[PDB]
């Protein structure tokens, strides 16, 4: 009865934020889940752009009251449920706490028959990526084994934990040139969250560097739907079969968060 | 996943028999006791143990919530409210209707949400934001507070009126610190509610239970739930030894 | 004396290789003979100093919170380069106001030691905190890369900066280019879209390579330009360096926040009072 | 730096007649015209013909700048004085001491700043941000606006006072299309700076000057001056015709 809300995220730049959320939500609908995919870079969209998308109206329509959030929802790969950002309107580079709130409480008049909502959110720690990381149910770091990704991404749990009081975080190694690889950037990973914090980490699992990810880039097609046997879609296959195995959530937590009036039974 | 609370402390049998005092009242309840006593299992199972058990149950975290956005989320607004209120929605007491309210960490109310509570309290009226249509509630306040409610009203940061309405006769949680000999019944009663919610199993041995009972716990409990839901994640279904805990909780030989 | 060249290297789009441009820019200019600063203006997840192994003792969060001044967290780097060092979560750092990005701006004031460096590492995206930063330096470079992400988001940045802020002139520098003419045919497909759409100046800087020795020299957290000195993106970053250092130094301040505006009025007696 | 009034027309002379009819004062001037038409050009050319014409010129836009920050800016501020102020710091009046400040778009300063302007306009002290300490300057103001600042005063949007204090000496602006017989003159100023500033080099033949002078010039001179850097950043030192100038430009 309640719906999943997963927020992939992982403080630094480029480490594949988007294409994890993209494809991720892809896989999950062949699994066979009702997907939502919204875009929370909200003024610097490119979950359109992956997908070669070219919304009539976004985000900002709904922001400035023009229209609703279902009339923007685009009918993606697999019946994915998009939900297009902006991509540098002056309405959406800075939205307000309350605006922020507003929406997040919006998507309750579209929560009928879905199952997973997939939040993609911008880089850095900011409060709006804060914000719609703690509004979701579960947080998917996007890790790359790279010192400068292992530092963000640490610093996004602290300060989960510190502020927050978060514990349970889902790390995902993209990019990585073999198993092994992921396996160690988790290892380095769990390292200084071990020497300094108390936080519980799962590792998911690995998306391989792969050139099929890049052309599908290029050719603005998720990798899982243009190149379906590709590894890195086969991987995206796997998480999503781990992704799908977490528990439901059970009951509201006291602050703001996506569906509260569906936790509330 | 009402149970009463584990343990065979003194400080725990207070606890249950502060929490017998209310039972069979509807009346709003005061929680006192430091961060992480384990408030919220103790206003669940209040909320069982009432008429209004098939109700809903609905947290707010006013410690959790930024002091502009708090009135919203407790009252909900109209579409045209505010700059942000792109929707019109029920806020929590609305969605508490027939039920319970658990509001957590009151201390961090600010003094004219404190002014509207005790508005709903007294009259169990209150109005969305950007409309002033009067709304009936039927709720019961479950309130919580980690803070000297008493100091508050010394600095002025809680209203005095509010305090005498809620301080009647409020549960006193007791920090872990004072109910050692309750640490391996409570072990036991985490690992029961992660099962029952489908997080994860382990099962300590009878050296790691020892070591737990050995560390300190200044987070009280919730710090304890934080370690068992960490170790089901670190050995999902696994056997719990000495070995198997990080490194600070190991008290072998302190 | 001389104006202080301002340098805010951006590009909107997350991992198209701004920090790395902005350590190797600044350790090229160094290797010419200028006085280097750069500021890591990611106040809330720093990474210059990832990238240059470095710990420093004191950060911008000491400065924010008030135990030292911004002189005392000036950092000693390769080459000589003097950083600025960003926090990395610290409660403090990570939702700075505009009014707490217009104080440690107005703050830099208190510097008077360096040549045509400012070297300004901003964060990804186009909110306030890049904002501000591109709007106090003199000469804005944007990093791109060829794919349609970092070309929407570059776009975005520009027609952001021309429509809210009256700005023209933009800096382009392609990185990660698997040859010179991919980065002239990328430079090509950005005016693409910005001939069509605005009426702005964009200058082509030129291009700094694909090369397997930016990403040896991220794992040894050294700088390409100091651990690689003869590959082919260091040489890249000397010429790019060349081409920054030929750039003509401001004139006149503009009338809005940027850093070092005493020195831009250009009177003895201005420069001496802050 | 100083850049010169350039141009044949009747109001640029206008403009130049009075830059010297005002020498010999330190009256307040207020600069009206539509936006880009040359307004700090017009207020250096004033200093620099001035009797403080050695001492410091200072800018403030008081429209690019956050109406919450604009009394930092201009006062200046003790270190304790809001959240962000990490240092003390002496503002803009203070940087102007002994020269001008040019307050641009004026009509976008706040009332409380008004208020506050008006007080250091007539009894030419002021206190820092988060201080009580009474600063003296000795400050010479020339503010702009494209804004009717009249039917602002009717709509209680800015303060009579602050306005008669500001108008002592008034200059009328021109827009460019009032005046295209300059665009010669004036393009042979831009391109003649952008070659001395090594920032590029251009010609244009004189089809393209006449398509220029067809031009409506919504952002007046600025706008010119914008087409020129961007022409030489396209073309560098290249001739410009008809076919390089062609939408909005383009009246052949
Ligand atoms: N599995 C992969 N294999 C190969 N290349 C990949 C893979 N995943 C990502 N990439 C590359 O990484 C680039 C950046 O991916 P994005 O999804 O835009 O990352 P991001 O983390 O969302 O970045 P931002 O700008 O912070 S939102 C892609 O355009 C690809 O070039
Ligand atoms: N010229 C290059 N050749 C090869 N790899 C490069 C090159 N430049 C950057 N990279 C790679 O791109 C990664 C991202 O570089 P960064 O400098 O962190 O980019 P960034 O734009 O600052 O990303 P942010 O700040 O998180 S938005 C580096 O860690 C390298 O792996
Ligand atoms: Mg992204
Ligand atoms: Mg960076
Ligand atoms: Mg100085
Ligand atoms: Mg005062």
């Amino acid at each position: 009865h309640p719906v999943q809300v997963i927020a992939v995220t992982g403080g630094k730049g480029g480490v594949g934020k988007t294409n994890v959320s993209v494809n991720l939500a892809l896989a999950l609908a062949d699994l066979g889940r009702r997907v939502m995919l919204l875009d929370a870079d909200l003024g610097l969209a490119n979950v359109d752009v992956l997908l070669g998308l070219t919304p009539k109206r976004t985000l900002a329509d709904v922001i400035e009251g023009r229209c609703e959030l279902r009339d923007v929802l685009l009918l993606g790969p697999g019946g994915v449920r998009i939900v297009p950002a902006a991509s540098g309107t002056q309405s959406m580079v800075h939205l307000s706490p309350m605006q922020h709130a507003g929406l997040i409480q919006a998507f309750s008049d579209i929560s009928d028959n879905l199952d997973v909502l997939v939040v993609d959110t911008a880089a850095g720690i900011g409060d709006s990526v804060v914000s719609f990381v703690r509004a979701a149910q579960e947080v998917l770091l996007v890790v790359c084994d790279e010192p400068t990704s292992i530092t963000d991404a640490y610093a996004l749990i602290k300060l989960l934990n510190r502020d927050h009081g978060m514990t349970r975080f889902r790390v995902l190694a993209n990019m990585a040139h073999s198993p092994q690889e992921g396996r160690n950037l988790f290892a380095k990973l769990t390292k200084v969250t071990d020497r300094f914090l108390d936080v519980a980490l799962q590792y998911v699992g690995v998306i391989p560097y792969d050139e099929s990810v890049r052309k599908a880039v290029q050719k603005q097609r998720a990798v899982y739907e243009a190149f379906p046997r590709s590894k890195a879609s086969l991987a995206f296959k796997a998480v999503a079969q781990k992704v799908d195995s977490w528990p439901l959530p059970a009951n509201p937590r006291g602050h703001l968060e996506f569906f509260v009036e569906r936790l509330v039974q | 996943l009402f149970r009463s609370l584990v343990g065979t402390s003194r400080a725990i049998q207070q606890v249950r028999q502060m929490m017998q005092q209310v039972a069979d009242t509807d009346a709003s309840v005061l929680i006192l006791g430091e961060s992480g006593t384990g408030k919220e299992v103790v206003a669940r199972n209040l909320h069982y143990h009432s008429k209004r058990r098939e109700g809903p149950f609905v947290p707010v975290n006013c410690g959790a919530i930024p002091a502009e956005l708090l009135e919203s989320e407790l009252f909900g607004h109209e579409k045209g409210a505010f700059t942000g209120a792109i929707t019109s929605r029920a806020g929590r007491f609305e969605l508490a209707n027939g039920g319970t309210l658990f509001l957590d960490e009151i201390g961090d109310m600010p003094l004219p949400m404190q002014v509207k509570l005790l508005r709903v309290l007294q009259e169990r009226t209150f109005e969305r934001v950007g409309s002033n249509k009067t709304q009936n509630v039927d709720v019961r306040i479950i309130a919580a507070t980690h803070k000297n409610l008493e100091k508050m009203i010394e600095d002025g940061t809680f209203r005095e009126d509010l305090y005498y309405r809620l301080n009647v006769f409020p549960i006193e949680m007791a920090p872990l610190r004072e109910r050692v000999e309750d640490i391996a019944l409570l072990l036991n009663e985490l690992i029961s509610r992660m099962e029952h919610e489908k997080r994860g199993s382990i099962r300590f041995n009878s050296a790691a239970i020892m070591s737990l009972c050995r560390h300190d716990w200044p987070g009280n409990v919730r710090e304890l739930a934080n370690l068992v839901e960490r170790l089901a994640i670190m050995h999902p279904y696994g056997v719990i030894g000495v070995g198997e805990l990080p490194k600070k909780f190991r008290h072998v030989d302190d």
